[PDB]
Order: structure tokens, then C-alpha cells, then sequence
């Protein structure tokens, strides 16, 4: 998909059709955010001399 | 026709001067007089009907030419210009549409023939109530793009601070608290809101908190409660010039309360709307007794009664009592340190202000054609009179330098203009006289008072200044015998410059008006002899015309040409009456403008037709100016001081009648030291020649006839918001989120199949909201504002084709998404869940059919209810900033044709690059020539398609397309 | 009005020493030294050897720079190294493209 249409936030879900499985249909979701960075951990640390 | 061009001079003449005289005078005689004209209308039609533009389409014609000659300048026909408020006013004037003229003229004859807790605290828009200190709401000199679009008013801290009461709640934003009110109640909400309005208003006024308050009421409680009715008022009606928070939904559910039709609702319960603020003034009473009809028994209407005219007059008042502050401050302090601080707050203020008078006065001088905002200022409210909101308000680089600190720095120690009658009987003022400089004045007789020798000190040495720089500016702009009407024309500016010192000024205009004003009292009718007396000893006369004689002396310097001998006299004669001054002078323009314009006619007769509508513009206006000139003559033609209306004398004229003195005056040349005005037709014939009957016998006025078709120009779009403006609305809207630089790769091959698709797949560069799963809230500010925050449709001239190609193709690539954008809301061709077959389109549906189905999406809102939006140009405008061509400005708005449903529009865009560039590529290695027919074989399928009017698609390119036809129609390798 | 002190690539560094006028009266203008960085926060330790760990910890002395342990693929530069690869059982060696974008042979 474009990017344009990727950021955007759809959320695309992949039905899978299958006899193996107890319901024969099973789905999974990707979305913008499924794979996040779920902790920023930065320190600045600014001096004056070396 | 024959005999008949005659008639139909005679009766544009006879149309314009009853209009003139039924304007003029809007008792027993009056009655005979208005059924002589009554009787004339009825003859003139009888011979117009033997005649035949319309009788009804003529009168709508003159009254737009009328308005295209005086108001705008020129009488260019630049209807693009005017803008949608002064469109209101001439519709008014000039009849709905068109060919509504006889209904115009009949109602206009028959005019004239007829001639307690509620939540709200306590006020602190202009500052908190004392022992409160600051708090200060600013104007809100800002328009919503949903609701009002572009309008100029801006918004009172008052009408800010409306004590809405249970109307509206502040909980957790913004909530109408009438979501499900019946009539009666919404009726009882509003009256306590204004029983509690006004006590909340008296208690502000009391302390003396209001910038208005620093019978017995509070100075300025009256206007401040009256103004809030006139809030209310609107706010109920839904006719606010500008929207605020609360207004919009307070409106919005009104609206929808009342009709489930309001203005009659109001009409009926005003009485006692007004009963309310009455009744809250009686109870004042417990505070100490006031009857409570000080403040008007009935409630506010006429002139007043329009909100943006009572904003704009609260504005002026304000600003004028702060302006007073100012003044006083200023003077105390000064008469370095605290007076320096107390000037440069002056200036800060007037900076702060500029933008806000700018405004307002825009909104309301067009809206008001002809009334001007100082005029309305200074009569409603006595405290404007000592400010000339122009001279502070310039907007000229060099007068900022200047004038710093503006009116109160000395404190701090051009051939277009139409004679004019304004600011004065029947008499006009000439362009000189208005354009008599008196800006360098101005600060002095502000700063100088009360004492008599600094006064004339000062006063004579501005005075000097004054002169200097006309005689410096007339002289520039006269001359490039050209210098002899120049030696007059300087002459009759110090000879104009006596009566502003005497007193004996005609012109009433606000700058001599406050001049006259303040030396009635710095010299002080001896007043007036107090003044000639400086003006004859010390002489000052001969002073003043020796600063005169230096001001040109350094304008001819400047130029490096021999001084005149003109201003080499030093002794000039007696000054004439102003009238027999203005009568010369407008005398001599009329000979110099109509020796000129009868030449031009003898030259020219293509444009013919120019020079014609050129004569008969300059000549009609000319004829009842000389009407009046005869009048005010035979008025005065024999009358001393006493015996003139006026208290000036006109003993020395000594002629007959006012064509008779018009020989004896311009009988010979023009000589400078007395003589200033020569026509070559000396004879009696002015009175026949200001008539368009003698002439030369030479018809012109089927030229004129040519002319009346312009109505058929005469359009009114009858929408709110205008394509021409300068750009108003460009500002509002913002960019679009999450959509790139569009055009980035197309009509370079990246066409694919999904009918071939162009590149309007990202060309069109939708918002975020609009393409992605998330609906919209409202259809009134989301959708709304998210269509056209896609003025990031706005980066083909803005990045690429700002020099790819020429400028025309990136307006016309626009024209391609408007309606691409049209048929995304309704049935396009793309198959694609954000685009056709999506949700957008049902993001359409949802939220009119939420809203009880008032309009489908291909009823109304289908780019024809709301069409226009900005029509990209903002965006066209935001980064390429080129000016759009009128004709190139109607494509990127709504037209007729829809192109037929992209089938054979995408079509039309691909020879218009895709194919064409190939092309000229070729006519520019001969495998590579030969590599452009893989576009041959992609003709076939297309073809294919289109075969599901005209025979093929080839037909269409070649006539219903423009730069198709440069294009070859088949490759065939 | 930007004097571009410094531009280094791999410890991407744009101290712009720029001289703002202040306000109308001169005599108190400001001079501000803006060190826009751009950290990568995924580049590896070894930037020239993708197998080294990843980068947890960025120094920017600026005393350093204004006159090594590269953090940014420069644009102009390429970064490369050796890789093995097998077929058919040949280890060859052969050059490999971090940072294909800019090594078009040119
Ligand atoms: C680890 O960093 C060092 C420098 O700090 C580099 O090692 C050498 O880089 C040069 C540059 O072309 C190569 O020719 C050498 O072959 C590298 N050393 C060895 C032992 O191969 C390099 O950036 C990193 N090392 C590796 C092996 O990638």
C-alpha cells in the first residue's frame, strides 16, 4: 500500500482460510501502530567543559 | 433611430436629475412638485414605449452606472472588484437581478410620497472590577472559514463577555444547555439572561470599570445595555457578523427551537425582550430611583440597528475616550522619562489599533456605500470630535517616521477625484481644495492652546510648512501656457488657504472642520475678525505667499527649470468669493476637458466605442454640477453679508446671471496674476452644451445604447463566498495533514490500469480524516474545513509546476481535480476503498442522512450547493503566488459542464501531456523516437472503452479539445 | 545569515553560529550557536560492521568535531565490507552495499 495510506492508520487484517483450523477462518491485524516502541528511554546530558 | 436619439438623451438626462432631486430632497409645494415629476414619468414612458434596452432594464443600468461612475472611480467596469457587502447595498438600490428597474422607480416614488442567579459573573471584558487589575479582552479582529467566511467586524470585548446565562454552559467546553427547550422556556432563558446582563453591566459601569465609564446613570450604561440588546438580538436572529464560541451553536439551536420564521418570533417578543433590560433598571432602584426609561422606552432600531454598525461605534467610542487618556496623560507628564513612556504607549496603541480601524472601516464603507466611518464616529459620540482617525490611521511608509508617535508627536516634544459635493446649496468642491494639504497642521492645533502668542507663533510657522509642501506638490503635478493654469492653480490654493484662516470656509470636511473649531477658540463674530486681523497685519498674507513663492521656487529647483514670472509678482490682488473661485476653477476644467474629449472625437471617430462611454461619463455629472452652480449664483447673484444665507459677501460679482460672469472671466487667455480660466466657446452656450442636445449634431449615444448590454455583465452570483477578493479566506484554512508533495512523478508513464488511471491517485492529496476509517463529527466544520484543507491541492505551480511548463497548463492540471474532487464525492471511477467504493463517499451520506436527511450528497453539497470552496486557488496562490488571469479564475470553480464522468476527461489529460510532450520530444536515437509507441497499442484498449454522441475518442480531441489537435492522432510507429 | 560552523557527517553536527539582530536597537544583539544533531538511534556500534552491537550511548564533544567512532553514513561515502557467500560450496569473497542509495557507480 502507499505510504500515504499506511500512515493513515488502516488497519489491514489478513483472513486466513484453512480446514486445519477449529473455526476454518482465523485473522490478525496490522496497523500503523501495532509495532511500537513502547519505552523511550533517553538521557541528555550537556556539560560546559570536556 | 430617428427624432429619437434626442428623446433618449433627453430622458437619461431627465432620469439622472430627478434621481439627483428626489435624493436630495428625501410641504404644500412638495405635494405639486411630486406630482409633476409623477405626471413627466408617465409622458417619458409613453414616448419610451414608441422607442421601444428595456424601460426597466435602462433604470437598473443607470443605477449601476451611477454607482461604477461616483463610488468607484474611473467608472471602470471592474465588477470583479466589488466584493459581497456592497453587492447587498446595490441590489437594494438598483433592484434584485435585473430588469427590475420600473419596479425600482415605483418604489422609490412611493417612498417618497411617504415621506435571578443565572451563572453569569461579573463583567471584566474591559479589565476586572476593582480591587481586580487586569483581565483585559482584546478585540477579536478574526473570521471563522465555516460559518461567515471573510467578514471584517470585529468582535466587542462586550459582546465577548454576553452574559448567555443558562443558555450555555462552560462545562467541559462548549454545550447548549437549550438542546431540548420549548418556545416559552427559550423565551423566559433569554429574559433572565438579559434582566441579568443588565444588572451585571450597571454594576461594571457603576465602579467605573469600562473603558466607556471612567440623567444619573452611569456614564455610558445606556449605550453598553443597549448594545447587548442589539447582541441578543442578533444572536437569536442568526444574523451575527461574526461568530464566536457561543454565538455559533446558541444560533444554530435557536434556529432549530424556533422553527420546529425567527425573525418574525423576535419582532413579536422585543417588547418584551426591552420590558426585561426596563424592569432590571427599576430594580436598580434597591442599590439607592430611576423610572428605567433612560435608557429608551423602545428598543433600539434604524441605523443602529445593523451589529456590525453598532460594533464599529462601540469601537470609535472607545477608542476615542482612550485616546482622550492618552492626551491627558501625554500632556501631564510632558507639560524625557514619564513622558517619553507615556509616548511611546500612545504609539504602541495606535499601532495595536490600525490593523482593527483598517477593518472595520472597510467592512462598513463598503457596505455603506458613500457614508464614511469618521463621519459616523464623530456625530454619535462627541469625544471623537478632536481625532482625524485618517491623519492617525495613514498608511503611508514615510509618515510613520514622521509622526512616530502619531497626532500627539508635536505633543511629545491625484487627478482622478470627482467634484464633489461631499463634506459641504448645490455647490462642489473642487479636487483642489480636497486635496489642500493640511496634515502638518494638525499636530500643532492639537498641541497649541490657550495662549495667543505661542498659538500664532507655531500656527504660522506649520503654517509656512504647509504651504511650502503644496505649492511643491500642485506645482509637480501640473506642470509634467501649461505653466500659466499652473500659476492660477497655485494661486487658488493660498487663495483657498484664507478662508480656512477667516473661517469662511464652505468645505465642512473633519479636517477643517476641527481647524475651525479650535480657532474659534484660540482666536476668540469678532472671532472671525480676530482672525482676519492676524490675516492683515503682522504681512502674513504676503509671508505666507512668500512661503508659497519658495515652495515652488524649490519644486522648479527640483526640476532645474527658470522660475516663472507668475510668482515673481509679490503683490497679488483681492481675494474673490470662494463660490466665484470654485466657479472659475470648475470652469476651466470644463474647458480644458472638453476641448480635449470633442478633439478626441473629431480624431477618432476600433475603440470609438471607449472614447465615447469616456465623453458622455465625464459630460453627464458635469450638467447637474452646473445646475447647481446656476442655483447657488441666483441665489447670491446680487447679495451683501447680511442678504447672502451664508455669512460671507458677495457683493463684487456684478453680473447678470452666472453665464453672463462666465464672460468678462475667461474672454481672453489664460494670464496667471488674474486671469485663470479661457473656454473657446466664450458665448452663452454652456447652459445649451452641459445638455447633450447641440453638440455637433454628432451621434453618439447609440455607443451608449452598446453600452446597456453590460447589464447582461451585471451577474449576481448570490453566494457568501467571493473567488475575486485581492485571499481573505486563503489565510483560515491550513494545510493538508499527511498527504506529500503531490505531482512528484506524473505524466511521465506512471499511468496504470486499476480505463486508464492517471495520476490522480496522489495528486489528489485529501486529508488524512477524510481518507482514513475515521468518520467525520460534522459535516459544518470537519468535512467542511477538511476539503478545503486540502489547499495542499496547491503544489502544482507550488513545487512542480512552478517552471516545468508554462503557467496557464498548472491552473488548467487544477481544473483536472476540482472536478476529479467533484466526482470522488459522487461516483468516480477508481476502485479503491478510500477513494470509489469507499467510505469517503459514504462519510458524505452519514453525515447528511444523520442530519434527518436534509440534503443528499448528489441532491446538494455534490460541489454545486458548496462548489466554489477556495477553488485550490489559495493553494495555487500559497506557494506559487501568480496572480490568476479573470478568465482562468472560472475553470477552478464551478462550471456547467461535468466532463462526462472522467471516462473522456483523464482521457482529455493524457494527449494533453502524455501524448503532446512525446510528441515534441520526437520532432526534437531514432529506437528511442520509435520507443513512443507502446502509447499506440494503449490507445486500442481505451478506445475499446470509450466504444461503450461522437463516433470515437479521436473526434473528441479534435473538437472538443484546445491543444489536442497539435497532438498526432495515431502513432502507427 | 548562518555561518555553518561545522557539518560533520558521522557525528552529525550543524553548530550554525547565526548573528539575530535584537529587536530595533542594536548594541544587545544575541549570537546563539545552534548544535542541531541528528542522532541515528539504529545504526550499529561499528557502523561499517553490521554484526557489531547497537548504538546505546552517542558523545558529541564538540570540541573534537569542531577540529573515529563514525555514527552517520556520510552521503557522499560509501561503507562497505567484505561478505562471504557460498553456491555450491566456493567461499568467495566480494564487496558488499550498506548504503546502495549513494554507491551507484558514478
Ligand atoms: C570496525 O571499525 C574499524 C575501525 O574502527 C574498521 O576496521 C577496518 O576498516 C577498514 C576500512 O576499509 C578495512 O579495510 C579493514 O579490513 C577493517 N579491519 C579489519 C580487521 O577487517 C571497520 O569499520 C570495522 N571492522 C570491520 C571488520 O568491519
Amino acid at each position: 500500500v502507499s505510504e500515504e495510506e499506511w500512515n493513515t492508520g488502516e488497519t489491514y487484517t489478513c483472513v486466513v482460510a484453512h480446514e486445519a483450523l477449529p473455526n476454518r477462518v482465523t485473522e490478525r491485524t496490522v496497523d500503523k501502530s501495532t509495532g511500537k516502541p513502547t519505552l523511550y528511554n533517553v538521557s541528555l546530558v550537556m556539560s560546559d567543559t570536556a | 433611430d430617428g427624432n429619437d436619439v434626442t428623446f433618449f438623451n433627453l430622458f437619461e438626462q431627465w432620469n439622472k436629475e430627478i434621481q439627483y432631486q428626489i435624493e436630495q430632497y428625501m410641504c404644500k409645494c412638495y405635494k405639486l412638485w411630486i406630482e409633476k415629476i409623477n405626471d413627466q414619468w408617465g409622458k417619458q414612458k409613453d414616448n419610451y414605449n414608441k422607442f421601444r434596452v428595456s424601460l426597466s432594464n435602462f433604470l437598473f443600468f443607470s443605477c449601476w452606472e451611477e454607482y461604477i461612475q461616483k463610488y468607484f472611480n474611473g467608472d471602470w467596469s471592474k465588477i470583479k472588484n466589488i466584493g459581497s457587502d456592497t453587492f447587498e447595498f446595490l441590489i437594494k438600490k438598483c433592484g434584485n437581478n435585473s430588469a427590475h428597474g420600473e419596479e425600482i422607480f415605483n418604489e422609490k416614488l412611493k417612498n417618497a410620497e411617504k415621506k435571578y442567579i443565572r451563572g453569569c459573573q461579573s463583567k471584566t471584558y474591559d479589565g476586572k472590577i476593582f480591587p481586580g487589575k487586569g483581565g483585559e479582552k482584546q478585540w477579536i479582529c478574526k473570521d471563522t472559514i465555516i460559518h461567515g467566511d471573510t467578514n471584517g467586524a470585529c468582535i466587542p470585548p462586550r459582546t465577548q463577555n454576553l452574559c448567555v446565562g443558562e443558555l450555555w454552559d462552560k462545562s467541559y467546553g462548549g454545550r447548549s444547555n437549550i438542546k431540548n427547550d420549548t418556545k416559552e422556556l427559550l423565551k423566559e432563558k433569554i429574559k433572565n439572561a438579559i434582566h441579568k446582563e443588565t444588572e451585571l453591566l450597571y454594576e461594571y459601569h457603576d465602579t467605573g470599570t469600562a473603558i466607556i465609564s471612567k440623567n444619573g446613570l452611569p456614564k455610558g450604561f445606556c449605550h453598553a445595555v443597549q448594545r447587548s440588546f442589539i447582541d441578543y438580538k442578533n444572536m437569536i436572529l442568526g444574523t451575527s457578523v461574526n461568530i464566536y464560541e457561543h454565538i455559533g451553536k446558541l444560533q444554530e439551536d435557536i434556529k432549530k427551537i424556533i422553527e420546529k420564521n425567527v425573525n418574525a418570533w423576535w419582532k413579536g417578543i422585543e417588547r418584551e425582550m426591552w420590558d426585561a433590560v426596563r424592569c432590571a433598571i427599576t430594580k436598580i432602584n434597591k442599590k439607592n430611583i430611576f423610572n428605567g426609561d433612560e435608557c429608551g422606552v423602545s428598543p433600539p432600531t434604524g441605523n443602529d440597528e445593523d451589529q456590525s454598525v453598532s460594533w464599529f461605534k462601540e469601537w470609535g467610542e472607545q477608542f476615542c475616550i482612550e485616546r482622550l487618556r492618552y492626551e491627558q496623560n501625554i500632556r501631564e507628564a510632558c507639560t524625557q522619562g514619564a513622558c517619553k513612556r507615556k509616548c511611546e504607549k500612545y504609539k504602541k496603541y495606535i499601532s495595536e489599533k490600525k490593523q482593527e480601524w483598517d477593518k472595520q472601516k472597510t467592512k462598513y464603507e463598503n457596505k455603506y456605500v458613500g457614508k464614511s466611518a469618521s463621519d459616523l464616529l464623530k456625530e454619535n459620540y462627541p469625544e471623537c470630535i478632536s481625532a482625524n482617525f485618517d491623519f492617525i490611521f495613514n498608511d503611508n511608509i514615510e509618515y510613520k517616521t514622521y509622526y512616530p508617535y502619531g497626532d500627539y508627536s508635536s505633543i511629545c516634544s491625484d487627478n482622478d477625484m470627482t467634484w464633489s459635493k461631499k463634506y459641504i446649496e448645490g455647490v462642489y468642491v473642487p479636487p483642489r481644495r480636497q486635496q489642500l494639504c493640511l496634515y502638518e497642521l494638525f499636530p500643532i492645533i492639537i498641541k497649541n492652546e490657550e495662549g495667543m502668542e505661542k498659538a500664532k507663533e507655531e500656527l504660522l510657522e506649520t503654517l509656512q510648512i504647509v504651504a511650502e509642501r503644496e505649492a511643491y506638490y500642485l506645482w509637480k503635478q501640473y506642470n509634467p501656457d501649461a505653466n500659466k493654469k499652473a500659476c492660477c492653480a497655485i494661486r487658488g490654493s493660498f487663495y483657498d488657504l484664507e478662508d480656512i484662516i477667516k473661517g469662511n470656509d464652505l468645505v465642512h470636511d473633519e479636517y477643517t472642520k476641527y481647524i475651525d473649531s479650535k480657532l474659534n477658540e484660540i482666536f476668540g463674530i469678532d472671532t472671525k475678525r480676530a482672525r482676519t486681523d492676524w490675516w492683515e497685519n503682522e504681512t502674513i498674507r504676503q509671508l505666507v505667499w512668500d512661503a508659497m513663492q519658495s515652495g515652488v521656487r524649490y519644486a522648479v529647483e527640483e526640476k532645474n527649470e527658470n522660475f516663472p514670472l507668475c510668482m515673481g509678482v509679490e503683490h497679488i490682488g483681492i481675494a474673490k468669493p470662494q463660490f466665484i473661485r470654485w466657479l472659475e476653477e470648475w470652469t476651466n476644467e470644463f474647458c480644458e476637458k472638453y476641448t480635449k474629449y470633442f478633439e478626441d472625437m473629431k480624431s477618432k471617430c476600433i475603440e470609438c466605442k471607449k472614447a465615447c462611454a469616456n465623453y458622455t461619463n465625464w459630460l453627464n455629472p458635469k450638467r447637474i454640477e452646473w445646475n447647481g452652480m446656476s442655483n447657488y449664483y441666483n441665489k447670491i447673484y446680487r447679495k451683501s453679508n447680511k442678504e447672502s444665507e451664508g455669512g460671507k459677501d458677495y457683493s463684487m460679482i456684478m453680473a447678470p446671471t452666472v453665464i453672463d460672469y462666465l464672460n468678462k472671466r475667461c474672454h481672453g487667455e489664460i494670464n496667471g496674476n488674474y486671469i485663470c480660466c479661457s473656454c473657446k466657446n466664450i458665448g452663452a452656450y454652456n447652459t445649451t452644451s452641459g445638455t447633450v442636445n447641440k453638440k455637433l449634431q454628432k451621434k453618439e449615444t447609440e455607443c451608449e445604447e452598446e453600452k446597456g448590454p453590460l447589464d447582461l455583465m451585471n451577474e449576481v452570483l448570490n453566494k457568501m463566498d467571493k473567488k475575486y477578493s485581492a485571499m481573505k479566506v486563503c489565510d483560515l484554512i491550513a494545510d493538508a495533514i499527511g498527504c506529500k508533495d503531490k505531482t512528484k512523478l506524473d505524466e511521465l508513464d506512471e499511468w496504470n490500469d486499476m480505463v486508464l488511471i492517471p495520476p490522480r491517485r496522489r495528486q489528489l492529496c485529501f486529508s488524512r480524516i477524510v481518507r482514513g476509517p475515521a468518520n467525520l463529527r460534522s459535516l459544518n466544520e470537519f468535512k467542511e474545513e477538511i476539503l478545503k484543507g486540502a489547499q495542499s491541492e496547491g503544489k502544482f505551480l507550488g513545487n512542480y509546476y512552478k517552471e516545468h511548463k508554462d503557467k496557464e497548463k498548472a491552473l488548467e492540471a487544477m481544473k483536472n481535480s476540482f472536478y476529479d474532487y467533484e466526482d470522488i464525492i459522487k461516483g468516480t471511477d477508481m476502485l479503491t476503498n478510500i477513494e470509489f467504493k469507499d467510505i469517503k463517499i459514504k462519510l458524505d451520506r452519514l453525515l447528511e442522512k444523520e442530519t434527518n436527511n436534509t440534503k443528499k450528497a448528489e441532491d446538494w453539497w455534490k460541489t454545486n450547493k458548496k462548489s466554489i470552496w477556495n477553488a485550490m486557488l489559495c493553494g495555487y496562490k500559497k506557494s506559487g503566488n501568480k496572480i490568476i488571469d479573470p478568465s482562468w479564475c472560472t475553470i477552478p470553480t464551478t462550471e456547467t459542464p461535468p466532463q462526462f464522468l472522467r471516462w473522456i476527461k483523464e482521457w482529455g489529460t493524457n494527449v494533453c501531456i502524455q501524448k503532446q510532450e512525446h510528441k515534441e520530444y520526437v520532432k526534437s536515437c531514432t529506437s528511442e523516437i520509435k520507443k513512443y509507441q507502446e502509447w499506440s497499442r494503449k490507445r486500442s484498449i481505451r478506445w475499446e472503452t470509450i466504444s461503450k454522441k461522437e463516433p470515437d475518442a479521436n473526434t473528441y480531441l479534435r473538437e472538443h479539445c484546445s491543444k489536442c489537435p497539435c497532438g498526432f492522432n495515431d502513432m502507427e510507429e | 545569515e548562518r555561518i555553518v560552523l561545522v557539518d560533520n557527517k558521522c557525528k552529525c553536527a550543524r553548530i550554525t553560529s547565526r548573528i539575530i539582530r535584537s529587536s530595533e536597537d542594536p548594541n544587545e544583539d544575541i549570537v546563539e550557536r545552534n548544535i542541531r544533531i541528528i542522532v541515528p538511534l539504529n545504526n550499529r556500534e561499528n557502523i561499517s560492521d553490521p554484526t557489531s552491537p547497537l548504538r546505546t550511548r552517542f558523545v558529541y564533544h564538540l570540541s573534537d568535531l569542531c577540529k573515529e567512532t563514525c555514527y552517520t553514513y556520510d552521503r557522499n561515502k560509501c561503507y562497505t565490507a567484505v561478505v562471504p557467500l557460498v553456491y555450491g560450496g566456493e567461499t568467495k569473497m566480494v564487496e558488499t552495499a550498506l548504503t546502495p542509495d549513494a554507491c551507484y557507480p558514478d
